[PDB]
């Protein structure tokens, strides 16, 4: 495969993302390291996915909504950043408020 | 009896005329020489010709023309030339190039090229054999950005910081004498070569001087300390006295002075300029203007490289957010504006086809990718080719004027620029080994080995618990060059003259090689390999346009990249 | 214009090994019951007692055969080979310690062959 | 009052004519002797033995006869016996086998086995206690490779290499003395014992023996390297003036001569004949016969260990992919089916339950599995019980002859063999505390506790953050002895008597424990605890046939191995 | 669980194919490293299923073909390796040129 | 996320679990470590919820039965132990002979 440091340690956002997405389905408002794995997830996967850095500057503010998490969490998260292989090589992702 | 030349080349690695494709670009390399005599190959293995009496010699002891190690059959790719050759090393230094083996019964033995009883074997037929990388712009911010750095075929660092201080995510600095002898003894434990820049703010000599005497390599001048003409004067006062190289982030708020403010501080005198595009930093619009200077020893970083639909719209994002800037005040929009152009990110991809631009440089962890120095020069040098066509100097239809041109800006103008190219930056005798062999399908993007001081340090290799060393999964691990004491012996910590002179080492308890830096203060552009080129760059102070020799540098941002999709997990 | 990632385009031709040296043939018999695989670079001379040849045809010589390649003997198998010529100094010590100097010394390598049982010692 | 055997062997382990089923193997091991005085156990905890006054003597200095550590109620299983006592270690060696406690209010007190205020507690009620294993067949490739080895029962690694070289891919070597000399400090890194050997190749004697001077323990022959008659004679001739041991992968091709050519180079000197089954190199097809001679150590390495139904597919397509061996060329085919033969395979099963192949080991990651010489040597012994009976020597039901006969070899003959029984390979009074305490449900599976110069170096345990060190996840964990200097305390470096004193590990700064190779010369077979047959073993060159004592030798495969599914997670 | 080294880095085979086999659920043509996730984790579950070396050397060569991975990928694989636990313990799985 | 070490070793665990459930789907007796982790994962799942600690000293008696794993699995698990962060703070778990 030969993984480097970064996949390796990213491989643990799309796990943690697995693990909230099963808390979120079986009913659960979901907690501040939740949140932050699924919305990180969302954005490796779309720029896997060939979207642009400012679709998922977009489409992170609409992933989570206030009442999918637990009180207080949307006022902890100011902004989420990811760094992924775009079809055009590595672009940071940043999303400001992801959750109103 | 004769070979057919797919049947040599898959057996022995290619030779002469034969091209290799660099990873999945559209960058051909071809065998400008080779140095081996067809059916005298040196190879390892049962039934092979590297045994006793064979082309292994039974009768010289180590000291007598033996090598510690052979890589055999290695397509060199280097400012020196693309070439096939064995690579012979010994005490950690490469001590040969040429044909190793046995000259009781081999034609054509380099004759300090003999594989004895003490030798080990390394095959690289079919690898791409590279000098280490040099990153001259690093941040030290978080220990395992060392790895990240090995993995992409990087064995040096030079730059700055003492972990995730605000100074450090800032600027490549330690400051002072207490924090360069704290960050001399944290290197001890870092599995790559160091040099480490002091802070070049001051308007006395003996603050500043006082790093250089504890241990410092080199000086940092940012703008965040106040890149002031008498913080430049003194820096560089204190660089010529002490023969160390001094970098520069100038005053991209032109607070002080604008460009033409800068280049009459220096007054003349050798620097460094970091991130020279100036996304990265400098004054606003036009410090990419200091490249045309026969003084200055320009270095990109690398999250400009090369210029893609993303770049702006990840730049203006990232600039905002780090400098804590509010989309609705209007002097911030102004700011971001000011250094974040397409207008200077285009021409800088032409700048460095053109060799105007001598360096490459990450800005690990500061705004810029550890891991990603070698990927982008090659992405970068990939985009110019499409865009450009073929460099005129080319010849039988290969891209070797433009690897050359491109290999240069991440391996030996860097260790030129900091005075440490007698120890490192190019497979020379007489250097330290220091080598990276790459398969050619991941040329550029996951280092095979790499080798620090003739012993493996990192590699992809697979399952510890497995029959073979291959079986899943295959990652970059630390190899046992990195363990125990041998840490010491594959690693170089450059330091000042004085601080040689005065006994840091010592002092400090330091174990690693000590690498003296030397001969930084009378360079020049004239002395960048392959990238060599002075000339008037203009550029528009209401346009942005950039103009050499009257003409307008531009080009278009590409949608997809090679060395990206094909090969990352994510 | 697929893209195949690292491929070689060699060009074209042929590579000659072992260029400019003397090469001959010689017929050599497995008389053992077990297989011998002989590398291109022994000193021919010096392989198996058991493989039957005319061991003076094997003194300063080797296959001219791909370097890191090897011919293989089955138990009882009969088959020519075509050797090339050593260089360099044309010296071999150890292996079978028939030589150990240099390969110009026929008489005394072939005494040492008879004298320790290498078939073929005419 | 009495205790009846089931609550007897729940508080305190078996005692004497109990038995204990080694994982989920039909072997039964039974308690021989117990060291113990009924009543006066000792034991650890609120209310328990070893308390001030009571089972702890409050009196004596640890000077005076007072243990460092005390392990209570182990079931030792060694070559020596299986049997229950209390082992007590001072100064990391074991210095009593009997019974500790307090001889102030205790009968049967081992005299020099006090509990004092210095002495630690180790509860081993329950667990079966081995000596650590001695991997003789190591290659150092991946440094990942020592806690593979430390989770499965293994605390020495001896055998060669610099990381994932080619020579190091194939050889048990670290060849000459530079490579040696780095290898040396990098084991000051390693959490487990080590001994280095160098390249047995060469037609004059001198680089050989520099090896030996630069601080090699032995030397290897490899065939890669050209196993001919004068590399096996040069060798032998260091070894005999040297006092180290000789390992050999001798000539599969049968280039320079068949196996009775080796052995006339070998001329009756002391030689370790590694894989001497033959899959993992060697004469072919008949270099198992070594195993008959009195003068060969013989070892088997573990992926032929035992014969299953998957063997011969997986060693075939393992051997043509890691020589690059093409299934349409009809010599590399005919070399594969003479190297890897069902008939001999089969043989090498019988010829271990008969005490004619004396040894085990890895060939870690080069055709050999890091983590599991202990597994297959106890899934050999079950396949052996099962297909052959109860060996004739056994009494009451019991496995005691086999488990004696199968712990030998990876414990005891290993170190015997390379010189260092003196320090390691045996749970005697006088030698280095390296100790393996396994739960018997998990026996040769999955170390519970690895004991090094008496400090736990490695452990299966729980969350570091929880309450108490068995909540989820258990797993595999470097322990305190692995941490700062304390992993130059808890390790030995094996070195030649001329190399330590000549003063190589103060050269080097080593700071590891060293210990000396010695009488490795005037040994032979006879010296193989339990192991000890000589016999003319024939091997038909037509058929493979393995004949002793005019009795063909052959076994079926098995479908199923214990000690395999219920255990591992992959 | 007792895990040993292996059996920790091994999960990661497993995370690794999850996330590939949910990138080819989604329409997407895969990567190199995704291709080798795929069908390494196929091999070790097919060890646990408890198949032979040899069904798995042939089912390996069809778990993948060409028009579900990125163009270069099948002449970038010129063989899978896994080590896994059979009935019978560990065995060496190579699957040769697994995707045509 | 701000993950300490805790959560991250225990993220493996949900991995072994996945792992482990997938196996028992496609019809195997599960094997030791399986059993351990399919336990471990009900039990901080639960704390998750916020079940008490009795609730979940009960229901882990019930999670896999005999006819679930393989011979003798049963009789190697005494009791499984998890830490996990309920609606109170961290506390132990301890499943008492969890598969009968
Ligand atoms: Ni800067
Ligand atoms: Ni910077
Ligand atoms: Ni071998
Ligand atoms: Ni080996
Ligand atoms: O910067
Ligand atoms: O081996």
């Amino acid at each position: 495969m030969h993984l480097n440091p970064a996949e390796k340690e990213k491989l643990q956002i799309f796990l943690a993302s697995e693990l909230a997405l099963k808390r979120k389905a079986r009913g659960l408002k979901l907690n501040y390291p939740e949140a932050v794995a699924i919305i990180t997830s969302f954005i490796m996967e779309g720029a896997r996915d060939g979207k642009t850095v400012a679709m998922l500057m977009e489409e992170g503010k609409h992933v989570l909504t206030r009442d999918d998490v637990m009180e207080g969490v949307p006022e902890m998260i100011d902004d989420i950043q990811a760094e992924a292989t775009f079809p055009d090589g590595t672009k940071l992702v940043t999303v400001h408020n992801p959750i109103s | 009896m004769k070979i057919n030349r797919q049947q040599y080349a898959e057996s022995y690695g290619p030779t002469v005329g034969d091209q290799v494709r660099l990873a999945d670009t559209d960058l051909w390399i071809e065998v400008e020489k080779d140095y081996t005599t067809y059916g005298d190959e040196a190879n390892f293995g049962g039934g092979k010709v590297l045994r006793e009496g064979m082309g292994e010699n039974g009768t010289y002891t180590r000291t007598e023309n033996v090598l510690d190690l052979l890589l055999t059959n290695a397509l060199i790719l280097d400012y020196t030339g693309i070439y096939k050759a064995d690579i012979g090393v010994k005490d950690g230094y490469i001590v040969g190039i040429g044909k190793g083996g046995n000259p009781d019964i081999m034609d054509g033995v380099t004759p300090n090229m003999i594989v004895g009883t003490a030798t080990e074997v390394i095959a690289a037929e079919g690898k791409i054999v590279t000098a280490g990388g040099i990153d001259t712009h690093v941040h030290f911010i978080n220990p395992d950005q060392v790895d990240v750095a090995l993995a992409n075929g990087i064995t040096t660092l030079f730059g700055g910081g003492t972990g995730p201080a605000e100074g450090s995510k800032a600027t490549t600095v330690t400051p002072g004498p207490w924090n360069i002898e704290k960050m001399l003894k944290s290197t001890e434990g870092l599995p790559i070569n160091v040099g480490i820049l002091g802070k070049g703010h001051g308007s006395s000599i003996a603050p500043i001087m006082e790093q250089i005497d504890a241990g410092a390599a080199g000086l940092k001048i940012h703008e965040d300390w106040g890149a002031t003409p008498a913080s430049i004067d003194r820096s560089l006062t204190v660089a010529d006295e002490a023969d160390v190289q001094v970098a520069i982030h100038s005053d991209t708020l032109n607070e002080a002075g604008f460009l033409e403010d800068t280049l009459r501080a220096i007054n003349g005198r050798v620097i460094h300029s970091f991130h020279v595009e100036g996304a990265g930093g400098g004054h606003a619009p036009d410090i990419m203007a200091m490249a045309g200077h026969p003084n200055v020893l320009p270095s990109s970083t690398n999250p400009t490289r090369p210029f893609t639909v993303n770049t702006i719209d990840e730049h203006l994002d990232m600039l905002m957010v780090c400098h804590h800037l509010k989309q609705n005040i209007p002097e911030d929009v102004a700011f971001a504006d000011s250094r974040i152009r397409p207008e200077t990110i285009a021409a800088e991809d032409i700048l460095h086809d053109l060799g105007i631009i001598s360096m490459m440089s990450t800005d690990a962890l500061a705004m810029g990718r550890a891991g990603e120095m070698v990927l982008r020069t090659w992405q970068t040098a990939d985009k110019m080719k499409k865009q450009r066509g073929p460099l005129a100097e080319e010849k039988n239809g290969s891209d070797n004027f433009r690897a050359k041109r491109y290999v240069s800006k991440y391996t030996i103008n860097p260790a030129i620029a900091q005075g440490i190219a007698h120890e490192v930056g190019s497979i020379e005798e007489g250097k330290f080994a220091d080598l990276v062999l790459w398969e050619p399908k991941f040329f550029g993007v996951k280092a095979d080995r790499v080798i620090k001081g003739g012993i493996i340090a990192y590699a992809q290799i697979g399952d510890p618990s497995a029959s073979i060393p291959t079986p899943q999964p295959v990652m970059g691990r630390r190899m046992y060059g990195t363990v125990g004491d041998l840490i010491h012996d594959t690693n170089i910590t450059f330091m000042s003259k004085s601080s040689i002179q005065q006994g840091v080492p010592a002092k400090l308890g330091l174990k690693r090689r000590i690498g003296t830096v030397k001969n930084c203060r009378n360079i020049g552009k004239k002395d960048m390999k392959w990238n060599d080129v002075t000339t008037d760059i203009d550029i528009n102070p209401e346009t942005y346009e950039v103009k050499v020799d009257g003409e307008v540098l531009t080009c278009e941002p590409v949608k997809e990249l090679p060395m990206a999709q094909r090969y990352f997990l994510f | 214009n697929y893209i195949v990632p690292g491929e070689y385009r060699v060009a074209e031709g042929e590579i000659e090994i072992n260029a400019g040296r003397e090469k001959t043939t010689i017929r050599v018999s497995n008389t053992g019951d077990r297989p011998i695989q002989v590398g291109s670079h022994i000193h021919f001379v010096e392989v198996n007692k058991e493989l039957l040849f005319d061991r003076a045809e094997g003194i300063g010589r080797r296959l001219n055969i791909p370097s890191g390649t090897a011919a293989r003997f089955e138990p009882g198998e009969e088959m020519e080979v075509e050797l090339t010529e050593l260089g360099g100094n044309r010296e071999v010590f150890g292996i079978s310690d028939l030589t150990n100097g240099s390969v110009d010394n026929k008489e005394l390598i072939l005494q040492r062959a008879k004298e320790l049982g290498y078939k073929g010692v005419e």
